[PDB]
């Protein structure tokens, strides 16, 4: 199917930085995009960040525009995210997701493993 | 004739973002190059004629520059009044030919589409057909699926789609997609169902009514 | 009003170095304790006879600028020299210079121009500058030191030498200020510029004494016909 | 030269340079270039002489018409195009496009006078498009017995000889008179040696001696010294300084 | 300065010949050449041919020689331009401009734009639209406001002009592109946002105008619950 893995995470401390890896193997990596999410401890999702094909800049939403980076490595099929200026409010859980719309500027929202992130 | 390839299609940048764009020709030239900017549904209004040369009025936002075969043209910054569309345009020889065009846009963040949905009128059912439609209203992406479910059932291959462009006031887009049905088949169903799916969208979301409302 | 040119208006003639020696020139030189007119801003045409000496004591560089040209306005080609926050702008384009030409962007209009030169600016200071056009060459000397006029010793030397073959015989000068009326027949409306003065001389052919040091800088010089 | 931007030689492009060096052993003498003529003086001397300021007119004509661009010469282009006096002194650099600036069937785009009511006066450029009096009176913008019009199209092409391809061709006059020289074709021509006694000249001052490092101290706007008795005693290097 | 004028839209049937014009003014007409454009409905421009009437010669594209003839005449300053045997897919936008690249030292460019003009070639015949207003539910409404317009339909030919309440409403106007029927006929569809206080209650009126024929229609709209 479409099997994710994450690694790294875990306490850190404030104001700090932090490194988030993710990837896939044996499956198409263009086709669809590679996108992220946030969930809080008993609450709604909320979206981090997604990286096309063409990698023309980087995508973000309206509360992790300005404080995280993203990026993708298509020769690996490895992408990464940049945690920086860490506030108390990361402390929630991340998921990986994978874009399964073929060929589509859109997103279709499934998530395949996350790990957790607290700050001290 | 001559034919020429401009790439990438389409560009995505932000105000105050660099932008630029090459054109090619199928045999190399040193001059006798020109670029176009046209807006939709107007006339093209010049912007490079000869190579590196700029005409009367145009501002230094926009240079040229390329030798051989191909040639590049850049674009330092952008602001809403020249989202548009670019052309390269060869003329050293009288069977003159225009590029494929290339579309430059606004970005931004993400906007959640406002999802609407139309009933049929008695006076339309009077005329022996029946329509449903559907508006996906200031939302981000360029394009937006748009899926029926009569009677929970998905449907295609019988509705139209109509599309805008970017609305300068906030660069949001917005869709809309028409089911149409004879009087028979519209009575034949008993709900009728429309579901947009939006990355900003924290789920799908459906928009649906039965035929007694 | 004047006022008394003691010891200025001495300038290095030939560009030669030389080290403890006594050197005779026979040029155009400010004779020595002469009478200078005296023009403080709180500015008419003038003559460009054979030499002029011009100097100003006024702080926040209120003096500007300066004209050159015969029939001034007219077609016959003229000077233009600014100094601008970046960069000096000479221009040498016949330009018609109104009668009030400028304190506050352009003093002159549009008009066919024949040489052009940018370079670094020239700017409780004194600012002495030498003018001269000979052979064919228009040649300034400038100096530069902090402050009626000193009675210190001091050799303005060359700052550009300008091939321009036009003649001359008429100069005025360029003030700045803010907050002020930009009209061509009309001065001082609006806001006035700040206390500000320059003193304007004439060269005459004397022949002069120059002492130069060991390290070919002019220390005194005695005007030979006194 | 690069340019080429002069298609047409109808209306051709003027242009005026001075304070500045022409060095001519990179400019219509390298092997690009195909053909360099000049009149009242050779190539060499116009490299070793300086001049007060030099016009440049840019234009492109057919094998035909280059021979008309000299001196006292008459034909279409210089009766009608550009023409010339008899005195007139200066230089033409001519290079061939054909192989890339003519098309299978194109190049309509380089125009000429063909016609004109009088010959034009010495260095005189004309963009009038009026009728030309082709026998009968002159037309108003109108068509009549003749009227023809004066301009004609070279149309060039491979099927054409190399007497009717694009001859880029560009054209220097100079002037000398009331020159306090600003252009100058020298290339750097320098050479240093010390310490044994050698003929040297530093922008003139021609002697002889011995050159060697001094610790006199001259001022930034100082070229040369003179010891007592004015005798040339230190020299400041050009290019070192 | 420098102008072109164009003519107005005009219609004719498959097969025959349509007649369009160009008025030049301002400095010497002698001076100018004037090149014919043409521009489809989303595909790039067209090159039709060029005239020099101070020439009295003409020359057209490989493409369209023999079908197009191009005449001009300098006592009333116009040029013109003969297309033969049209085709539905010639409906297209038709421009003219003029060929100054032949005088100072510029070349085979064009700077000079005129109005343009709109033929369309089809079978259909002229007639006026027709206006049915939208009744938008009640339910439908979200984020505080609701979706509403008139829809024109079967009209011929074009241009067609919508606004609304006689110009005298701008705020959150929409009117999307025309579309062709199946059928031969032209449509067009326009929408309106609306908050929540005034919809159903406010006197809204749709504003349509036919110009070919200056047919003039208009009617209200009202949702429901
Ligand atoms: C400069 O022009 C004036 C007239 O404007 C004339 O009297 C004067 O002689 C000229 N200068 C020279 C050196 O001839
Ligand atoms: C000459 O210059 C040297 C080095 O700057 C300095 O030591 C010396 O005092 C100067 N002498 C005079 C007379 O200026
Ligand atoms: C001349 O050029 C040489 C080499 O680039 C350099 O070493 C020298 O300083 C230059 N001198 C001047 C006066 O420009």
């Amino acid at each position: 199917q479409v099997q994710l893995q994450e690694s790294g995470g875990g306490l850190v401390q404030p104001g700090g930085s932090l490194r988030l890896s993710c990837a896939a193997s044996g499956r198409t990596i263009s086709r669809y995009a590679m996108s992220w999410f946030r969930q809080a401890p008993g609450k709604e999702r909320e979206f981090v960040a997604v990286a096309r094909r063409s990698g023309d800049g980087a995508f973000y939403a309206d509360s992790v525009q300005g404080r995280f980076t993203v990026s993708r490595d298509d020769a690996k099929n490895t992408v990464y995210l940049q945690m920086n200026s860490l506030k108390p409010e990361d402390t929630a859980v991340y998921y990986c997701a994978i874009d399964s719309d073929t060929f589509y500027s859109g997103s279709y929202d499934y998530w395949g493993q996350g790990t957790q992130v607290t700050v001290s | 004739d001559i034919q020429m390839t401009q790439s990438p299609s389409s560009l995505s940048a932000s105000v105050g973002d660099r932008v630029t764009i090459t054109c090619r020709a199928s045999q190399g030239i040193s001059s006798w190059l020109a670029w176009y900017q046209q807006k939709p549904g107007k006339a093209p209004k010049l912007l490079i004629y000869d190579a590196s040369n700029l005409e009367t009025g145009v501002p230094s936002r926009f240079s040229g520059s390329g030798s051989g075969t191909d040639f590049t043209f850049t674009i330092s910054s952008l602001q809403p009044e020249d989202i548009a569309t670019y052309y390269c345009q060869q003329y050293d020889n009288l069977p003159l030919t225009f590029g494929g065009g290339t579309k430059v846009e606004i970005k931004r963040t993400v906007a959640a589409p406002s999802v609407f949905i139309f009933p049929p009128s008695d006076e339309q059912l009077k005329s022996g057909t029946a329509s449903v439609v559907c508006l996906l209203n200031n939302f981000y992406p360029r394009e937006a699926k748009v899926q029926w479910k009569v009677d929970n059932a998905l449907q295609s291959g019988n509705s139209q789609e109509s599309v805008t462009e970017q609305d300068s006031k906030d660069s949001t887009y917005s869709l809309s997609s028409t089911l149409t049905l004879s009087k028979a088949d519209y009575e034949k169903h008993k709900v009728y169902a429309c579901e947009v799916t939006h990355q900003g969208l924290s789920s799908p979301v459906t928009k649906s009514f039965n035929r007694g409302e | 009003a004047y006022t008394n040119s003691f010891t200025r208006g001495v300038y290095y003639p030939d560009k030669v170095f030389r080290s403890s020696v006594l050197h005779s020139t026979q040029d155009l030189f400010l004779p020595f304790f002469s009478n200078v007119t005296w023009f403080h801003v709180i500015n008419p045409v003038l003559p460009f006879n054979d030499g002029v000496y011009f100097a100003s004591i006024e702080k926040s560089n209120i003096i500007r600028g300066w004209i050159f040209g015969t029939t001034l306005d007219s077609k016959t080609q003229s000077l233009l020299i600014v100094n601008n926050a970046t960069n000096v702008v000479i221009k040498v384009c016949e330009f018609q210079f109104c009668n009030d030409p400028f304190l506050d962007r352009v003093y002159s209009s549009a008009n066919n121009c024949t040489f052009e030169y940018v370079s670094q600016p020239f700017l409780k200071n004194l600012r002495e500058f030498v003018f001269k056009n000979i052979d064919g060459y228009f040649k300034i000397y400038s100096k530069h030191t902090p402050i009626d006029l000193p009675q210190g010793f001091s050799a303005l030397e060359p700052l550009v030498d300008l091939p321009i073959g036009i003649n001359i015989t008429r100069f005025q000068t360029l003030l700045a200020l803010h907050r002020s009326y930009l009209t061509p027949g009309d001065s001082s409306s609006g806001w006035t510029a700040g206390a500000a003065a320059y003193y304007v001389g004439y060269l005459q052919p004397r022949t002069f004494l120059l002492k130069y040091n060991e390290n070919g800088t002019i220390t005194d010089a005695v005007d030979c016909a006194l | 030269f690069n340019a080429t931007r002069f298609a047409s030689v109808y209306a051709w492009n003027r242009k005026r340079i001075s304070n500045c060096v022409a060095d001519y052993s990179v400019l219509y003498n390298l092997a690009p270039f195909f053909t360099f003529k000049c009149y009242g003086v050779s190539p060499t001397k116009l490299n070793d002489l300086c001049f007060t300021n030099v016009y440049a007119d840019s234009f492109v004509i057919r094998g035909d018409e280059v021979r008309q661009i000299a001196p006292g010469q008459t034909g279409n282009i210089a009766d009608y195009n550009y023409k010339l006096p008899d005195d007139f002194t200066g230089c033409v650099i001519a290079w061939n496009s054909n192989k890339l600036d003519s098309k299978v069937s194109g190049n309509y785009n380089y125009l000429y006078r063909l016609f004109r009511k009088s010959n034009l006066k010495p260095f005189e450029r004309d963009i009038s498009t009026e009728i030309y009096q082709a026998g009968n009176k002159p037309c108003n913008g109108v068509a009549g017995f003749n009227c023809y019009f004066p301009l004609r199209s070279y149309s060039f092409r491979p099927t054409y000889g190399v007497g009717h391809q694009p001859y880029r061709v560009v054209v220097l006059s100079f002037e000398l008179l009331h020159a306090p020289a600003t252009v100058c074709g020298p290339k750097k021509s320098t050479n240093l040696v010390k310490n044994k006694c050698v003929n040297f000249n530093f922008n003139g001052l021609k002697g002889t001696g011995v050159l060697t490092e001094s610790n006199k101290k001259f001022l930034p706007f100082q070229q040369f010294g003179r010891d007592i008795a004015d005798t040339t005693d230190a020299v400041r290097d050009p290019q070192t300084l | 300065q420098v102008q072109l004028v164009q003519s107005g839209a005009e219609v004719k049937k498959p097969g025959s010949s349509v007649k369009v014009s160009c008025k030049a003014s301002g400095g010497t007409f002698s001076s100018y050449a004037i090149s014919w454009v043409r521009q489809a409905p989303g595909q790039g421009l067209e090159w039709m041919g060029r005239i020099i009437p101070i020439f009295g010669t003409a020359n057209y594209a490989q493409k369209f020689q023999g079908r197009v003839t191009i005449t001009a005449d300098e006592s009333t300053s116009t040029a013109y331009m003969e297309l033969s045997s049209l085709r539905s897919e010639d409906t297209a936008v038709y421009y003219c401009a003029s060929l100054a690249s032949y005088s100072s030292g510029w070349e085979d460019v064009f700077d000079i734009w005129g109005q343009g003009t709109m033929v369309t070639v089809s079978s259909a015949s002229t007639k006026g639209p027709s206006v049915f207003p939208l009744a938008p539910s009640s339910k439908s409404t979200s984020g505080g406001t609701a979706a509403l317009g008139c829809l024109v339909k079967d009209y011929f030919p074009e241009p067609v002009t919508v606004s609304w309440n006689s110009g005298a409403l701008t705020s959150g106007v929409h009117t999307f592109p025309a579309v062709l029927q199946s059928s031969g006929l032209y449509s067009l569809s326009s929408v309106v946002t609306v908050p929540s206080s005034s919809l159903g209650t406010q006197t809204y009126i749709c504003n349509v105008n036919h110009k070919p024929s200056n047919t003039k229609v208009d009617k209200k709209v009202e949702p429901k619950s």
